[PDB]
RNA sequence: CGAGCUGGAGAUACGCUUUGACUCGGGGAUGUCCGAAUGGGGAAACCCACCUCGUAAGAGGUAUCCGCAAGGAUGGGAACUCAGGGAACUGAAACAUCUCAGUACCUGAAGGAGAAGAAAGAGAAUUCGAUUCCGUUAGUAGCGGCGAGCGAACCCGGAUCAGCCCAAUCAAGCCGAAGUGGCUGGAAAGCUACACCUCAGAAGGUGAGAGUCCUGUAGGCGAACGAGAGGUCGUUGUUCGUGAAACGAUGACUGAAUCCGCGCGGACCACCGCGCAAGGCUAAAUACUCCCAGUGACCGAUAGCGCAUAGUACCGUGAGGG
RNA sequence: GUAGGGGAGCGUUCAGUCCGCGGAGAAGCCAUACCGGAAGGAGUGGUGGAGCCGACUGAAGUGCGGAUGCCGGCAUGAGUAACGAUAAAAGAAGUGAGAAUCUUCUUCGCCGUAAGGACAAGGGUUCCUGGGGAAGGGUCGUCCGCCCAGGGAAAGUCGGGACCUAAGGUGAGGCCGAACGGCGCAGCCGAUGGACAGCAGGUCAAGAUUCCUGCACCGAUCAUGUGGAGUGAUGGAGGG
């Protein structure tokens, strides 16, 4: 989870054959089609005082720059 | 029993017309059990009266402070 | 208060034959620790007591009926007094 | 099992009024009501009487025979009459206990 | 409310009832122990403490989370609602796509309803103009190992119909018309002979079949006081399974403008056209049905709920079955 | 004339409508040599004790011997095999409506590291007394571990708790996680282990280091005296 918005859950991956032909081959075998999942990471941040938290990479990012309601 | 004349007492007497009731309802259920409690009502009544003799009691603590 | 909390005598012949030795019995509540009791017994009677002893009881009858039946609980007393023997009256039964 | 609700645990009378036996046996015979139990429907009146044997076993000396006792009816009976006759009521009002209601037929008492 | 009552229990004893019991309505007061359970422990209903108020008996507080503070939260709800996660059997006469399905199940949150909602919309008329629900359009457009099979929306009819705001009568209950004789019978409300009522001939009961015996019904009354942004990669949703495939969505990298400004109108461009996103709250029609009343070309005891009552007996270590 | 197609009808319930029927007696049951082309229908009698035929039309959970069908009742095997260790039993006497089978006595036989005794766990009242005599007891039963009623269980020191900790459990504040949740130091729960004050007898029908009798020990609180001064932690060490 992060700081500005849950995240993590994610959607299905696919993997094809045949791929791609004469401007298109005869189509797109599918092979695959699953499930996955993705995540991120943190840093110690902290507001109202001292704190740690988990910060994700685009809100170390946007925070990084113009703060807020939370501090670096 | 239950009229103005139940009230009329000291809160203490509410006590000693309880603490001496269940001080009969005592010796009463003792007759039961040893055989002869040819009362059976006395035990309800006076059973009956130690409610009253609390409700009321406790329809003051409300009456004189809200 | 005192007059409270003792539910009624114990009957049966021993205690009775118990009593005859200045040894009276009767059935307490289930939770009334051995002091209380203690204590209850002496106020209600005037007398102390040089010792004390209670167990529980269970009950569990019927006649029939397929309502089989149920426990009842019980909690007999048996108490000592200092040897100012006697209580009321309600002893020589 | 219902019971003596189809009425009302309303006993159209007193347990002390005359009555009219009007249908079943008993027919006109009255008697003065003495057992109203209305959740039931039952009415004891000197009316009606039957001679039972009391099973009296270990019974302090037994000797039990056969008593005569009176055995209660329902809605059988026309509660109250005035012309001497069965008779419906209607005509109310009060008395000098207008801390009370009355009753009446044709003519008007009870 | 007016003779009875003393629970089912069918029993005896004691008794209670006009200074109107009982019963029915409607508010209070009591409400041990466990249970979110929350003083601490705990193999539920038990075992142990402490502080304060105190005649001692006895009273009360002693949990975690938000908040100065009031005050709010933890739990429980048959089904209905949304959300996070999400099968397989099965079909395709095999099978990997696809189907079965985003169903079943798990979990979170909530209410009596929800969800949705006041346009960077749908549509091709320079039209409509929040959302939702029923009809239809249509099994049409389309999707599809273009196989099995899946399947819209606009228009039009109808339920109902609002947009507003930010940031820069039902319950208790009371009153309530009108018949007798004779006959059959164990008993008549049946037969028979005369009679009555009818804004009450709905219905149940009464020794067999009831307008006029009882309870009722039509109709009338009726209370203290009680209710009502763009993109690239990976993917995905809509008919959308990669296809020329838009738009929406988001995990990852990036990263704009602002009126001679911005989005879209199914790649793409111009032209033409509809709308102004990144803040919010919102009746109502919609759903279900634990509970209640009414009804039934529904059942009437191997039927009907499992139960004319029992989730009991009985079976299982248990979930569970019954 | 088999699969199959087509035709006309019988019967069952429920519903609307018509004609009615019934306590001097409905439905259902039972018997029968009648009737109709069949499915089926009627008459009469018996039973029964309250609802019920016939006709037209409408709707159906509508017609049975089969499914190792389902539930229930009753048969066959047949009075057959069995009566659950080959540690035997005999007599007398007693009770009783009735006893091989109960009680008493006197013998016999079987176990005796047990088929004796004391606990644990588990079960609960099964214990004792008086009654009982359906069913249970593989047979009798006057008896029972069965049925009914009453009684019985007594602890400052025995076990446990108000003390301790092991595995393990839990766990403020911490580390992780789509949800639910997963881990986790101190602390806490947690015996099966540690720690800790009594013995000898008597004796209810039925209890006993629990009650009584004799004598004892431990802690706690107070008073008295002695004393004459420190007392000594959620910490250290020793020890357990
Ligand atoms: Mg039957
Ligand atoms: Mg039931
Ligand atoms: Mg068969």
């Amino acid at each position: 989870t992060g700081k500005k918005n849950l995240v993590v859950n994610s959607v299905i991956r696919r993997g094809k054959a045949r791929a791609d032909g004469g401007v298109g081959r005869k189509t797109t075998g599918i092979t695959k089609r699953v499930q996955r999942a993705n995540l991120h990471k943190k840093a110690i941040r902290e507001n109202g005082q001292v704190k740690t938290v988990w910060l994700s990479a685009n809100a170390l990012r946007t925070l990084s720059k113009g703060p807020y309601k939370g501090i670096e | 029993m239950k009229p103005s004349e139940m009230r009329n007492l000291q809160a203490t007497d509410f006590a000693k017309e309880i603490d001496a009731r269940k001080k009969e309802l005592m010796e009463l259920r003792f007759q039961a059990a040893a055989g002869q409690l040819a009362q059976p009502h006395r035990v309800r009544q006076l059973r009956r009266e130690v409610a009253q003799l609390n409700t009321v009691k406790a329809e003051l603590a409300r009456k004189g402070e809200q | 208060s005192h007059y409270d909390i003792l539910q009624a005598p114990v009957i049966s012949e021993k205690a009775y034959s118990a009593m005859e030795r200045g040894v009276y019995s009767f059935w307490v509540s289930p939770k009334a620790t051995k002091t209380e009791i203690k204590d209850a017994i002496q106020q209600a009677f005037g007398v102390r007591v040089i010792g004390i002893s209670t167990m529980n009881v269970p009950g569990k009858r019927k006649r029939v009926g397929r309502f089989i039946g149920q426990r009842n609980d019980r909690k007999k007393a048996i108490v000592r007094l200092a040897e100012g023997q006697s209580i009321e009256a309600l002893a020589g039964q | 099992p219902s019971a003596g609700s189809h009425h009302n645990d309303k006993l159209h009378f007193k347990k002390g009024d005359t009555v009219i036996v009007l249908s079943g046996k008993h027919k006109g015979q009255t008697g003065k009501v003495l057992l109203a139990l209305p959740r039931d429907q039952k009415v004891v009146v000197e009316g009606v009487n039957v001679i039972t044997k009391n099973v009296k076993p270990s019974m302090t000396n037994p000797q039990g025979g056969q008593e005569q006792r009176e055995l209660a009816l329902h809605a059988s009976k026309v509660a109250l009459v005035d012309p001497e006759t069965g008779k419906a009521t209607r005509v109310r009002k009060q008395i000098v206990d207008g801390k009370k209601v009355r009753v009446a037929v044709a003519s008007g008492k009870t």
